[PDB]
């Protein structure tokens, strides 16, 4: 696992130089924008039942399909599967926000995951819609410019939107 | 890499949890911390070579056998002095990785695991090492919380090396 | 009890090592956050009667049923409108031990660990106390940063109903 | 595991009460207390190895029959065991001191020790002489007056031989 | 899949034996009870469409609110109602399934594991599936021990629910 | 684990005997009354919900401090902790019913029950109120009259509450 | 012990849950096929003095060396001859408690059990209680169904020492 | 595992349908042959060690390379692990006749049985022969006219056949 | 484990002394005496299982209720559980002559045996009786001086047997 | 302690075997050597004094700065230079333990676990005990297989140090 | 395989360590005793048929039933005898891998490992064999260490089938 | 595992035989060397830690790339791992000399470890060079003329060269 800091460190290392300014300066604006970062992690853990429950009743309102008798969501030991699938992408999501960095994302959810779902027999072409409806859901309510000091934080919601089209674009 | 915000993390994967408040508050003191550990890297950066420099030769003072002695362990050839000064520069990099990563990650990772057997195959004695950290901790001129985020990683690996 | 401070020391423990800067930088936000916390803990308890009396009606007329309804789970009763006051005002206690304690530890404790086995035992919907501590949030009259502290773990406590 | 915190909250939670003011006083000096907690804890930590070592060069030093052959902490793997309890208890009184209680001492640490030694031969009146040499190191290093902000901790340091008193006694 | 001769099976396989008449005996006791199992399945089956209409009643009927308050988990909604009628049907498909496999089998593995899970998420109150199958129980006009089965099926229902 | 059956050969082997004609009979005399007994286990298993919660609800009714803060069964984590145990004694009482002994209960459920209590602080006392509650629920609900045939199982209701009793000595 | 009630028992511990039909179904089919069962245990019992005596000299004829051998192991002595008629017996007898329990656990308990290790140990040929249980298998006498579960429990004697 | 009564059941959920007519009657009919079928386990497994045994005497008569020097039966552990997987084989066989289905023998016997005898070195032709003469001995058994009730048995031993063909073809 | 030569190791260790000669002479005529030692284990080895059964069928004709149902030895479980215990105990006994000295006897095998035969019913003192069949028997075969090299091997048989009656005595 | 007498009932109890010829072939490889084992110990411990006090010098020539130099490691005190000669008599008395029992048994549970700790504690570099070493083995005048006994269990000591 | 040299690797891997004196002591025993296994393996080679020829006749003259009696495990058959004779063969040509390896891992894993499966599968009796051992063992001529190299071997191979 | 003994044994077994003259001769003068084997391996052994440190520091010498910031043997934790391959190497080749037989070093060490360094970016053509460099080293100090018997060695010095030969090919 690493973080923004330990990116640049790892990399640093490999070539046995001393960070440089351009680096030191990059790392003092990450700490600068850190309550922006903290704002979007509580807001989204905070919301996390709407965000799945929402995302799924939407996703099963489109494609009936994966809820009618011999669909991959039928029963509820397969819906609660979906559901716990994507509470953990949301969860592996969140853990990036606040790194500052895909690494554990990716180590410890994407790596794999395209391969299990294609042994299940679960299209993960639906999946991705999933991870999309939670990333606008995710989004809106981590941006609310409601109850918070006013401030811009375009940049973050680039970097949190990264995170969920790297975890749809891993499983499609 | 063990820094504040992967034990975060790490904390709540391990129980299968969002992160809470509790994690973070850590990651807050970690982001309020980063202006003195920041202020700290800038400084061991820039007076690097001085603080190498300065090290090397409080070893050879304090152990002058070390530039005198027959051995491929020792800094009694040109290429010892200069495997010498790489280490103390290692070292030295190491405390600046800490600061900047906010933990001790970077130096257990790449110094410390492995260290007690390295300096046994090769016969090299921590107390050399010790000595040349106990200099840079005495004159790298820091002040204030500054000269605490320093000395802390450089006690932290005088004590890997004891 | 999951707090700041016991993850801290958790972790140090866990791999047999001394505490390092890595988690004091962890505690030393807890500290700081304290302030906030305390701020929300202060005022949510000088106004618990209110906000436990507001939240039980906001409960009634959100769920009429659950007053006119025969059963020993609803509050169609004297004794059943004294369990729910109870059980709301014993949410609204957990979020003030949160808050001075730093972290879940107390929720999860005393009332979160059991709780869905609880709610089907005795068919006592989720519904309800969502919607009671929707209320308090909506009007513990808080702003800042002691706002942030107490819906967090509020909305910490409708997650697990949830 | 409890902190200062979590013990004030298990007890009202006992009594099924709120805190009362007298309560939310206490635990706001003690926040106002904590530069001066974590001071101690950094100090005693970076000179673990020398406080531990010390003491026991004072220890053997003392009681030159613990070195002996057939005593004790004779042969290497017998001093590298006693070395290493004497870490082990000062790393749980570190803990303490952070936590502002003694919980994790006791549970981890203290409970069934003295049993144990008895088990072994190993004198813990012993023990707790090397407890106490750490002690007083330990508190002159957390102490010392140089390069800090001046002020006093006191109250402090009486709370940190309380730890180390505590273990001394639970072995002896 | 959960039935009296996959039991049989995995008891010998467990211990890496050959069935022995241990286990025979209570395959012929599957084997009899078939009789009146498959009786209760076939009349359940016959009378599916009055018993789930009838039984969506009896929980609007019971559960007032479920028609009036709005939501996407109420039947307040002609796709509310459709979903209803749905999981009743589910339901008593799942009753017929056991009493034709001779076990709880089909019911545990296509409805019981993730239930609670499901009915916290979609908030789906038990009491709604409880008083559905309660009026099964009461109305499928099952006697002797055709019934016995039946009622032995949707009573395991009801304990999962509960 | 013995059996009504296999308890009777165990009493033969340790003589080295043959069944005698009054075993062949007095075991043939439980199997004609092989009905009744799964009527029973039946009735029992079909209503453990209700037996065990209204059990429940009637005991704290009864002793309101088990519920009090402070109580046994104050929390959410004790109280599942009490319910369950509820669960679990009437789980292994309606396994003794099916194999007409009590070795099950015994050897799997109440052996060491009450030294568990003890250790706990859990009254065990009020254990035994609870499970006399669930014995007059199990056995209105067993030997109920209504949808079966009518007949004597006065001995079997005799037997029901013999394991029930047996369990609720044993950890008062 | 290995009955089919304890088996139900067994698998529905095993799992942590109350019993359910798809258990009581295996106890029904135990108490069924008690009839037969117990038909047989009786015949057998009230006519062991003949079958033992019977089955001694079907070994004694079908190996004769066995009375003329010198050896402890041997049939060659009063006292050999009665340990045979004696080890005869306890087969007999565990058929008859396999009958009355309606399992094998009685003879894979009390016999089967170190079987192997006590044959070859005191140089027991298992040949020749083979025969004996083929001769009591030949001349029990019974008909029907108390037959097969005769027949049953002789056979898994045989196939223990085969 | 399925059973021949869960095959129908997991074939009516995938269509999310109750079960017709044709399954009512195909399903009561299996249970009007369950005499059958407990004959033919019962007798199969009653000669186990005998059907076994002059399976393996009849194929190393035939095949006397496989237990020369050199042969992969030969030395007594793998004689006896020849003679094991023969029993092991049959154990299965007999656990599908059992179930009306052969999904116990496919997922816990033959699934992945032939890559093992590749991998090993051991003729799967032979290891069919094996189970060839299992077949007829069983068969020959199973359908003995003698002590048992007469009557029709023969769509029950074209099944029996079924299964061991099923393994004869998964190891070659 | 500690062996003959260990042993005086371990004692020298204790004072922190070299050997003396009193010591290298009685450790040089351990050596000289090897061939002997293994010459008694080799005969005991080769024997074991004669020394076994033949030890087990007297103990049995002198005490027949071990045998009789209900005894302690009776069931094949038991009798070869008693068999099994025989052999356990002479190995060990085999174990200590070839390293003269008791520990690995003590430590592995009567350390404990006395309280595991109270808890199980199981009569020592009839444990004892068959440890002193096989010790004259194990002596007779050790000892005879038929294809071997003459000499005197006394001082060896009173060491055997200290082994036997130190079995003996821990579990009577 | 590990001997190769204990190595052999290691090994059968391991497997729970009685001792074979495999094992037995051991031990009177063992017996045998003891000849030239024990001729070592008997040298070595009879030139105890002499090879001890050598060998402390040929370390404080070799490393003249641990007689000059300050520091509780050093013998710059007469109660170093005793630590130092109690050391090095420590050592050569593992030796002859060695040698008497067979194995390295003695030197790996008396000084070897626990060695790399205790040198890193108290500052005491292992450069120093194989210089001692090295010295005896040159100086213990042993000739022929003695001398191949005891140069495998100082080289021994050695690796350990290295 | 289960050598003295195997073992001696098997200890020393197992620890993860470098061989030292306490295993190559066992090895030198093991090269020491071969002078006397090896001329019993050639000896028993070079008399091996009329070894195996007069073995098989003492069996028959102890069992003559082995030889009248019908089935197939019995040598009544130029088959059967072939078979016996056979077995006999292999048996002698173990014990001489014995002494050839050093140890017991030839007729551990070629002979004992599955020994008693395949006597009760076969119905062959251990008896048998036993007198065929018994037989060699008086008749194989050697004299001093070499017999009771062969003897040890043998013995081993006899108290397997006890 | 097998020796140069048991490598013969298994030869003949599987083609059924007795040894022949050819081999008792072949195996005798293995033992008649043994002397010289165990010289080997002790000397090997005593010098391990010189062989593997000398030639770590030549290795690196000639390649200063593998321990440059970057490099495979740059840090303490990948220093250590390559000193630890090199010890292993070293032991299991040590365990070949003392039994005649590659199959301990093939087994346990050198099968699969082509792909373990390729999976892990180390390159086998300079752990090769390590090897060369212990192998040249390890003969140079076992067939030393001095301090010991006069004789040839010149045989085992080839066998010796052929397994450090078969780890370098296998890694390269
Ligand atoms: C070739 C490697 C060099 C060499 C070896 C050599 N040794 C001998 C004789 C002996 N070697 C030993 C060594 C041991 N025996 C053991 O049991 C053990 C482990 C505990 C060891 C290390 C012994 C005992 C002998 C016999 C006594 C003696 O000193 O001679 C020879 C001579 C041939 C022989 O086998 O006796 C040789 C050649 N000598 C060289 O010149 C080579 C460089």
């Amino acid at each position: 696992m690493l973080d923004a800091f330990a990116k640049v460190v790892a990399q640093a290392d490999a070539r046995g130089e001393f960070l440089t300014n351009a680096q030191f300066d990059a790392l003092s604006n990450l700490v600068k924008e850190g309550n922006k970062r903290l704002d979007a992690v509580n807001r989204i853990t905070s919301n996390a039942s709407t965000i799945v429950a929402n995302a799924a009743r939407a996703l099963f309102a489109e494609q009936p399909q994966l809820i009618q008798p011999g669909g991959n969501a039928y029963t509820n030991r397969r819906m609660a599967a979906c559901l716990r699938d994507m509470e953990i992408i949301l969860r592996y999501v969140t853990y990036a926000i606040l790194a500052g960095d895909s690494s554990v994302l990716d180590d410890r959810c994407l790596n794999g995951l395209r391969e299990t779902y294609q042994a299940l027999g679960t299209p993960g072409s639906s999946v991705a819609v999933a991870i999309q409806k939670m990333k606008d859901a995710a989004i809106a309510i981590a941006n609310d410019p409601n109850g918070i000091t006013p401030g811009d934080c375009s940049a973050l919601m680039s970097e949190i939107a990264g995170y969920f089209d790297r975890a749809a674009a891993a499983v499609a | 890499m063990k820094t504040p915000i992967t034990e975060a993390i790490a904390a709540a994967d391990t129980q299968g949890r969002f992160l809470s408040n509790t994690e973070l508050q850590a990651v807050d003191g970690r982001f309020k911390r980063a202006v003195a550990s920041m202020e700290a890297a800038r400084a061991l950066t820039n007076n690097a070579q001085s603080l190498i420099d300065g090290a090397a030769q409080a070893v050879y003072q304090k152990f002058p056998y070390t530039t005198t002695m027959q051995g491929s362990q020792y800094a009694s050839t040109p290429e010892g002095k200069a495997k010498c000064a790489r280490d103390i520069g290692y070292y030295l990099r190491m405390v600046t990785y800490c600061l900047v990563a906010g933990g001790t990650g970077p130096m257990d990772e790449y110094l410390i695991a492995g260290l007690s057997e390295i300096n046994s195959t090769f016969d090299l004695s921590p107390s050399w090492y010790i000595e040349a950290l106990k200099y840079i901790k005495a004159n790298h001129g820091l002040t204030g919380q500054a000269a605490v985020e320093a000395n802390a990683y450089i006690d932290y690996a005088i004590n890997a090396l004891s």
